[PDB]
């Protein structure tokens, strides 16, 4: 599938937002780096959302298509709306 | 298909005003017995240790 | 009928080509709802154009730029005079109450029965309303806002509201027929008659509302990933719950929503609605001599 | 007004003729619309085997809305249309009227595992036992069965670390 | 001075309709200075009016004497002269509402401004060249006094 | 009679069934609570997967099994000595594990036991 | 089964007024007349007395475990 | 920015109630002086008992409840006694607690009453109220020939709030604007209603006109005393506890004020 | 029990994502039995509230902003009414028109249409009551109610 | 199971502060007072007192849970003024007033006793 030319929506899904916030507070958990700055948060979960608000979550969402091909979108490289 | 599960209460419900619509109040022994697993990190290894 | 409703149909889903399909992956909706729009974020609304006469709808919707002292109450000085002296300007609005008045052959058409009630995305007046309280619009005073930049700024607006994502004319045309029934709410809403007599935006208040539109009309759409079989299931089981077990007799209820949706060969009252052509559907003479006929 | 003749005036208004109507007690749509004086265009019937083996699959189809909207509006409810429209064109999307049964759920290719989980369990995994059936794991009572992630809301897609953004 | 409109009204009517209110009462009455008429809603629990009265009605912008706007929060501890000072009853609302008989051409020869205060319900209607001072969603007081 | 006492009930790991290795049923028998079918449908409408996989896997009776990559059956397996071979097909070296349900393990058995080969291929 | 201390309600205590009740009645008195001579004058302690069912005296047709 | 200066007139003064009136003070003081004769009056009551037997027909804890529900006469001994929280002593001892014995046996063919008069106590100032020297004794239990009762109780200082034995009122009548002029109340049909017995109105009049610039003064007091207490040392109490409970608020806030 | 199936139940399964139904696009909670009589009875014309009260309310609003409004009779007693302290529970600056139940049908076409002899016929605007008597019709779970329009 | 025991409502837990003030940011001038282990017995004196002070702009309480045994306090006054400085007066003054009370009952208890 041609990356110039990525057919899905633009958006980030409610179901995108709520797997990527769920895996990367999970990852934070597990001693991963922090993409954004820290005031006092000690919550995965506060963490994560901060960096997707910032758009600092390094996940690439693979979204399928019923063909069997898939496109690739940088979690910064969609919108986020809630 | 459905099946029985670990981590799950069942009681009474009650009214209570004083909640907002997406607050549930629980037992204190409900939650006593619940547990959530929480992973160790240098965020949280001071309160972990306290709990 | 709940549990037979939900296997049924659990598994069809809205794909990230946005069409909704089953497990088996063929195809049961080319665009959910055929508009692609999800169930929470549309509400009920009027279609403008639909119940009015040819004389209330052309009084109500084709802009007259003939009247000199009608355009200078509505609009600013400037406003006026270019919209006077300029012709390409007036062809434009001929042209939008032309294509206004196409849309309302196509809602006649859409709708036999005049019934406006629509269901749609974006609750334009209520937008426009916020537009008017949040730039503290006077209706009272001459407004600056151009008929050209109404036109204008709803054909780009229509242009970024995109269901069917496609240059090629087949996606074109899909793009037409998921959101024509909006396109023409927004057209018979936003006009630019409207939006100089009844509404009195200004430039700022119109700029702010087409953006309000597009930015809801894009929440609106569904997301790839739901469930809108088992939602589907869920939102016609839970209704069954409440609706009672038990001229003419006829069957109502659970009983007859089993008798739909597990194909009966025998129903339990079936029955024709017919329809008479002629006189005999005014007078009762002949329609006594068709009933003879059918008895 | 909803069995009215509704009209368009000459002047544009919609104007609603109050004109006969007969209410049959029986069907034969087949015979009743090829009758004189009789509407062809408007003359329907509520059973929807009848529509279908008259006026074909969509028509089955638009009458069969028209029904299962007839019985949740009467009470005066309301259901959004696109969930009556889904129903619909999963009872009509193969060309015949699909029930909501074993005799028309279990009877599509949607693998033996999502069939056992509706009805005839042992029936349904005897016969795909008997001919070798597989079954693809492509709907969610399948990957639910096996404990694995469902297709479904956030099992649709997949994630994958970004290695040039983890710097 | 911040007075949008000031005149002499008389109780012609009191509660067409019937009481529909306990606390709260709708007078019809009509001035003489400028030939307008009335509807308000008054709390006739705590400012009882009788038909037949005679009351000067004024709407002002502010109740500073001196022109200044006021903040729309409530300052009990404020000491500047404030004309309520020179009435009795005195209300605070806004202007939801300016109909005339304005036509696609013509201006209008008499308006009607609606006010709300706090759910208490005023119709001034006559000639628009007493409405000048009145802009919808604009917020204004009462300033209402009996006189015999 | 109805005391909220006699009513009041919560689990967190506790005894199972012998038969299917899932939470016990009753108050009395310290049980969890039944996520039904219904409750599936509730949670795909929700579109929460990893929820509904907590749920139906990972709250009721998580288990491994290991197939037998040729022949899709389940295995033998000596973890202890990692020994891990089919006797159907004859191997020992193309043996994949598997983590699902124990229901889904005993159905599949209980099949086999109906001559019936359900064989999970991982490919 | 016996009197109740206090009156539910208000807490006026009602314990000792079971006996002289009875006795009231026995003298014939009407129930409102006996609750008045009591000083039961709020109708929840005139509950208490007049709704109460001695049953202690049918617990006590029993013999006990121990003689 | 000032207090109240309220006066009293107390218009009926027995051993069993006190009736009596508040004027020029805030509703808020009045219903506040009211929840305290009902929740903050510490009075003695038994809140410890060890049976030793008991054959009787009722079970241990509702002897054991009842016992509780005896007023002892408090008057002078409860502002002496302690908290057993704040006493420095074991379990018990006589600064905080006052220690109770009850024995009865009934031997005799005719039932037996156990009564409050067989509550004996060590501390002869802390009685049961029945058994001080009419009304009748209240009964704890009815004991067959064979049956027994043997059993030590200890009764302890506490309030309302803890529990309603320590509650020393039999009611609390409170009531204000008699005639309905501050319309706090909306009748729909004044006629319908009874006059109040402090009402001060002819009978054509069913509530008084209505007072636009009025407030709430003149509180009407009928304190009725379970008997642990005197009606008007239950009202005493209540004002110095309420006082004390202001004072010590007042301790704190000037800890927290300079801590700051 | 993870953070992973906490992240989805807190982004899809939470009671205010939860308000507004898909099945028929509108709330599916709203203002149930003791608040929906006492906010008709409330927001009604006759409804005055004294400064203690006022506070006593304003007390247990959250989303107040600490400024106490500017009562709607200043003399000869200040009195807040009932609209003028639901306009400061309405959240945001939201527009909404609605009728009472006992709004009559013959209102709409003769005078008083914007000035409600009944006080039905409810208009909320900017976030203000500005009139009406708020009902099942205005807060209960039909479409296009105030707490539609609010989510 | 679950029933904490009845002293909960007045004693304080160990560490836990009678009082606690807390500034309220969004309007000058107010404080929130958080007391623990009181309801509306001393809550509605506090506010009503506090509303006889000209000097206070705003006097409110609340408590936020009944099963939970604190009030919240909030009191905004005047610039010139404080809010910890009115509650003191307002405590002084309800202190002020029950000690006229506590002294004119005995006066007239002694009266009603007497003659
Ligand atoms: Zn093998
Ligand atoms: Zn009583
Ligand atoms: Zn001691």
């Amino acid at each position: 599938q041609a990356n110039q030319k990525r057919i899905t929506t633009p958006y980030m899904t409610k179901y995108e937002r709520a797997r990527v916030l769920g895996t990367r507070a999970l990852q934070i958990a597990m001693c991963a780096p922090v993409m954004v700055e820290l005031e006092g948060e000690t919550d995965p979960l506060l963490i994560a959302m901060k960096e997707l608000k910032a758009r600092k979550i390094p996940i690439i969402i693979r979204r399928y298509l019923p063909d069997g091909s898939y496109e690739d979108w940088g979690v910064d490289e969609l919108i986020i709306s809630d | 298909m459905g099946k029985r599960v670990d981590f799950s209460a069942r009681t009474v419900i009650t009214p209570d005003p004083n909640l907002s619509i997406d607050q549930v109040g629980v037992p204190r022994s409900i939650a006593a017995n619940m547990t959530f697993a929480e992973i160790v990190t240098p965020f949280n290894i001071d309160r972990l240790q306290e709990l | 009928i709940q549990r037979r409703l939900i296997k049924s149909m659990e598994s069809v889903m809205v794909k990230y080509d946005a069409t909704v399909r089953n497990s088996i992956n063929q195809v049961v909706q080319l665009r959910y709802g055929e508009d692609g729009l999800a169930g929470e974020s549309v509400e009920f609304q009027n279609l403008a154009t639909l119940k009015p006469s040819n004389k209330a709808f052309e009084k109500k919707f084709r802009f007259d730029y003939t009247n000199e002292r009608a355009l200078r109450r509505t609009l600013q000085e400037d406003l006026v005079k270019d919209v006077l002296s300029n012709a390409h300007i007036q062809n434009e609005l001929e042209r939008e109450f032309e294509r206004m008045r196409e849309d309302r052959e196509v809602l006649r058409v859409i709708f036999p029965t005049g019934d406006s009630k629509v269901v749609l995305p974006c609750n334009l007046l209520r937008m426009i309303w916020n537009a008017q309280k949040i730039f503290h619009i006077n209706p009272r005073l001459p407004s600056d806002l151009h008929p050209i930049k109404v036109v204008e700024g709803v054909k780009e607006l229509s242009k970024k509201l995109v269901i069917v994502n496609g240059d090629d004319p087949l996606s074109r045309q899909a793009q037409e027929n998921a959101t024509l029934l909006f396109n023409i709410h927004l057209r018979s809403t936003l006009c630019s008659r409207r939006m100089a007599e009844e509404f009195r935006l200004s430039g700022e208040a119109f700029d702010w509302l087409l953006g309000e539109i597009e930015s809801k009309f894009n929440q609106a759409i569904a997301h790839p990933g739901e469930m809108v079989g088992a939602l589907a299931a869920q939102s016609l089981g839970e209704p069954a719950t409440q609706m009672t077990l038990n001229a003419k007799n006829v069957t109502l209820g659970v009983p007859r929503l089993k008798e739909l949706i597990n194909i009966s060969k025998k129903p339990k009252t079936p029955s024709l609605t017919v329809f008479l052509l002629g006189q005999s559907a005014r007078d009762a003479e002949r329609a006594k001599d068709i009933l003879c006929r059918l008895e | 007004d909803n069995k009215k003749k509704i009209i368009i005036t000459e002047d544009g208004e919609f104007k609603a003729l109050q004109e006969w109507i007969l209410e049959t007690d029986g069907v034969s749509l087949m015979r009743v619309l090829s009758e004189k004086d009789v509407d062809p265009v408007r003359t329907t019937s509520n059973d929807i085997v009848e529509i279908f083996t008259v006026l074909g699959i969509e028509a089955v189809r638009k009458a069969l809305e028209r029904e299962l909207y007839h019985v949740i509006s009467f009470d005066g409810s309301y259901v959004n249309y696109r969930h009556l429209a889904l129903l619909c064109d999963t009872m009509t999307c193969r060309g015949h009227l699909m029930a909501i049964t074993r005799h028309g759920v279990n009877r599509q290719d949607t693998g033996p595992l999502m069939k056992c989980s509706f009805e005839e369990t042992v029936d349904v995994l005897m016969e795909a036992a008997a001919h070798g059936e597989s079954d693809p794991m492509k709907g969610v009572s399948e990957n639910i069965m096996l404990g694995q992630l469902a297709p479904a809301g956030t099992g649709c897609f997949d994630l994958l670390l970004d290695a040039e953004k983890c710097k | 001075a911040g007075i949008l409109f000031e005149d002499i009204f008389d109780v012609k009517d009191i509660d067409p309709e019937g009481k529909k209110f306990d606390r709260v009462s709708r007078l019809h009455c009509e001035s003489e200075s400028f030939k307008m008429d009335l509807i308000l809603d008054v709390n006739i629990q705590i400012y009882p009016v009788d038909l037949g009265d005679k009351f000067r009605l004024v709407i002002a912008s502010t109740l500073y004497e001196d022109g200044t706007l006021d903040d729309g929060e409530y300052n009990p501890t404020d000491d500047r002269p404030s004309r309520a000072d020179q009435f009795e009853y005195v209300m605070y609302g806004k202007v939801y509402r300016i109909e005339g008989d304005e036509t696609s051409t013509e201006a209008a020869t008499r308006l009607s401004a609606y006010v709300s205060y706090g759910g208490l319900l005023m119709r001034l209607q006559g000639d628009a060249n007493n409405l000048h001072g009145f802009e919808v969603d604009s917020r204004v007081y009462l300033l209402m006094k009996k006189l015999a | 009679k109805h005391m909220v006492d006699d009513k009041i009930h919560s689990r967190a790991r506790g005894p199972i069934q012998i038969l299917n290795r899932q939470p016990m049923e009753g108050r009395s028998r310290d049980g969890g609570l039944r996520f039904g079918e219904m409750e599936r449908d509730c949670q795909i409408a929700h579109g929460a997967a990893q929820f509904l996989r907590e749920r139906l896997f990972e709250a009721s009776d998580p288990y491994q099994v290991h197939v037998c990559n040729l022949c899709g059956i389940m295995a033998i397996a000596n973890t202890r000595t990692h020994t891990y071979e089919c006797r159907g097909c004859r191997n020992k070296t193309q043996i994949s594990l598997v983590r699902m349900p124990y229901a889904c393990k005993l159905l599949f058995q209980e099949l086999m036991s109906m001559s019936i080969a359900p064989r999970m291929m991982s490919v | 089964m016996i009197i109740p201390v206090r009156c539910f309600t208000c807490g006026k205590i009602v314990g000792n007024k079971w006996e002289a009740y009875l006795g009231l009645l026995q003298a014939e008195y009407t129930e409102g007349d006996a609750l008045d001579a009591l000083g039961l004058k709020r109708y929840c302690c005139r509950r208490m007395l007049l709704a109460h069912v001695d049953l202690i005296e049918k617990l006590l047709n029993y013999a006990p475990l121990e003689k | 920015p000032y207090a109240n200066q309220p006066t009293v007139r107390i218009t009926e003064l027995t051993d069993e109630n006190v009736k009596f009136i508040i004027e020029n003070t805030d509703l808020a003081v009045a219903n506040s002086i009211r929840r305290v004769f009902i929740a903050e009056v510490p009075i003695i009551a038994i809140d410890w008992v060890q049976i030793d037997a008991n054959s009787s027909v009722l079970h241990d804890e509702f002897i054991a409840h009842r016992l509780g529900l005896i007023p002892l006469t408090s008057d002078d001994i409860v502002d002496k006694l302690q908290y057993s929280r704040d006493c420095t002593c074991e379990e018990f001892c006589p600064e905080c607690s006052v220690e109770f014995t009850l024995d009865v046996r009934c031997n005799e063919d005719q039932t037996r009453h156990v009564t409050s008069r067989d509550l004996i106590s060590n501390s002869p100032r802390v009685i049961p109220v029945t058994s001080r020297n009419e009304q009748d004794d209240i009964l704890i239990v009815k004991l067959r020939k064979g049956q027994e009762l043997r059993l030590r109780a200890y009764a302890k200082k506490g309030f309302g709030k803890e529990h309603a034995k320590w509650n020393p009122t039999a009611g609390v009548a409170f009531e204000y604007d008699p005639d309905n002029a501050l319309r706090h109340t909306v009748y729909p049909k004044p006629e319908e209603w009874p006059k109040s017995e402090y009402s001060e109105l002819d009978e054509d009049e069913s509530q008084a006109p209505y007072d636009p610039n009025g407030k709430p003064e003149r509180f009407y007091y009928n304190v009725e005393s379970c008997g642990s207490l005197r009606p008007e040392t239950i009202v005493l109490s209540a004002l110095s506890g309420l006082k004390k409970k202001l004072s010590d608020l007042q301790t704190q806030l000037s800890h927290e004020i300079q801590s700051d | 029990q993870s953070l992973e199936t906490r992240a989805e139940i807190q982004e899809l399964a939470m009671v205010p994502r939860m308000i507004v139904t898909p099945q028929s696009n509108r709330p599916v909670m709203g203002i149930v039995q003791d608040t929906l009589t006492a906010v008709r009875k409330f927001t009604k014309r006759d409804v005055f509230l004294e400064r203690g009260e006022v506070m006593n309310l304003l007390m247990f609003l959250s989303t107040w902003d600490g400024k106490v409004p500017q009562p709607a009779i200043l003399k000869p007693r200040p009195l807040w009414t009932g609209k003028q302290i639901f306009s400061l529970i309405i959240p945001g600056h939201i527009n909404c028109i609605r009728t009472h139940s006992t709004h009559p049908d013959d209102e709409d076409s003769g005078p008083y249409k914007h000035i409600s002899p009944g006080d039905t016929k409810v208009v909320v605007e900017n976030g203000e009551l500005i009139m009406g008597i708020l009902c099942k019709k205005s807060l209960g779970t039909s479409a296009g109610s105030l707490v539609h329009i609010s989510y | 199971m679950n029933a904490p025991p009845a002293f909960e409502s007045f004693l304080l837990f160990e560490g836990e502060k009678k009082i606690t003030i807390n500034k309220d940011t969004k309007v000058p001038n107010a404080c929130l007072f958080t007391i623990n282990k009181e309801d509306h017995t001393l809550g509605n004196i506090i506010k009503s007192q506090l509303l006889k002070d000209p000097q206070v702009l705003f006097a409110g309480y609340k408590v936020p849970h009944p099963l939970e045994h604190k009030i919240i306090i909030r009191v905004q006054t005047t610039p010139d003024y404080s809010p910890q400085e009115a509650f003191t007066n307002a405590i002084t003054d309800l202190i002020s007033e029950l000690s006229l009370l506590e002294e004119r009952f005995r006066v007239a208890i002694k009266d009603k006793q007497e003659g």
